[PDB]
């Protein structure tokens, strides 16, 4: 931030996922608007159209580093693989409800010892009525 | 390399076939062809259009007549968005009106003729030069069923008479009772088979 007076934890939210926390160490997401672009034959001009909005998606990284990190990772993994969506606190982007989709979880015995890294993929997931409209 | 195949449509040759296939069958009555041609256009310009619909289409493969239109008989003008803008062209035997025009035979029943005078006085209304070469058989009784396509009659009679039906390459109607006996290669795997 533009002067030293930055204190990052009152500008970042805190990560959680279900109600269990944890801690973030990354945050993206992806946004758009699905076009139907459309170029003629022989012709100078294009043209354009709107489909409508494009489906958002979330990337973090957590770390846990406190002793006994196996328990508390191999512990919270069985969070992302309980059935159905549940709310997500995006450190940036606010509460907003999301599904998990994969989750990759890096870790060494001599590489690096006492540190375990995952890496997650969610996407946004509105509830819908059952009887299609 | 001396050119294994050069392509004619009535006297002026196709230098821009990006494509071709030809097709010879003993199991039908006529072969066919087909070309691919590139074609161009230039906005706010003129274009000659030609469009054939109908003229006389040869194929020569290595030196040598392999086909005998008459010919143009499609035409089809593909084209893309994107990758580009080409023609398409096609053809057929000189028989082609024999495959497609329902017979008008002087009177429509023959008293006592043999098979090849009554093909005879099927094929010569639109003038294709008969090649018989098979023999003669005596029908006491024939009627052409009244609106029949000259194609279904011809295969009807000469299925019951072991005479095949089909085209030679320069032109004309080949009935034959065998094999032309021409002694072609010796195709050994491992030498020429892929």
């Amino acid at each position: 931030m533009a002067g030293p007076c930055y204190n990052p934890n009152e500008h970042y939210l805190p990560a959680s996922f279900k109600g269990v926390p944890f801690d973030a160490d990354s945050s993206d997401s992806e946004h758009g608007r699905n076009g139907a672009e459309a170029e003629f034959v022989f012709g100078e001009r294009t043209g354009y159209a709107d489909l409508g909005i494009k489906i958002r998606s979330y990337s973090i990284r957590a770390r846990f580093q406190t002793n006994d990190h196996v328990a508390l990772s191999n512990a919270f993994i069985a969070v992302l693989e309980s059935t159905g969506p549940g709310l997500l606190v995006h450190p940036t982007r606010g509460p907003v409800m999301a599904a998990c989709r994969s989750a990759r979880v890096t870790d060494s015995k001599v590489d690096a010892a006492g540190v375990t890294y995952i890496d997650i993929d969610f996407v946004e997931a509105n509830d819908t009525v059952t009887g299609f409209g | 390399m001396i050119k294994p195949m050069r392509i004619f449509i009535g006297g002026e040759e196709l230098e821009t076939y990006t494509s071709a296939r030809l097709q010879r069958t003993k199991k039908q009555l006529t072969g066919s062809l087909t070309v691919e041609i590139f074609l161009n256009y230039v906005p706010s310009k003129p274009v000659i259009v030609n469009a054939v619909r109908g003229k006389e289409i040869l194929v020569y493969v290595m030196g040598e007549l392999a086909f005998t239109g008459e010919g143009g008989s499609d035409v089809t003008v593909n084209f893309a968005k994107g990758q580009g803008y080409s023609v398409t062209l096609t053809a057929r035997g000189r028989t082609k009106y024999l495959v497609d025009s329902s017979h008008s035979h002087p009177t429509g029943s023959f008293k006592d003729t043999s098979d090849r005078k009554v093909i005879e006085a099927l094929v010569k209304e639109h003038k294709v030069v008969l090649d018989w070469q098979g023999t003669e058989v005596k029908e006491p009784k024939i009627t052409l069923r009244d609106g029949n396509r000259i194609f279904n009659e011809i295969f009807e009679r000469c299925n019951q008479n072991c005479h095949f039906a089909y085209e030679t390459r320069d032109g004309k109607l080949l009935v034959t009772d065998g094999t032309t006996g021409v002694v072609g290669e010796d195709i050994v795997l491992g030498q020429n088979i892929l």
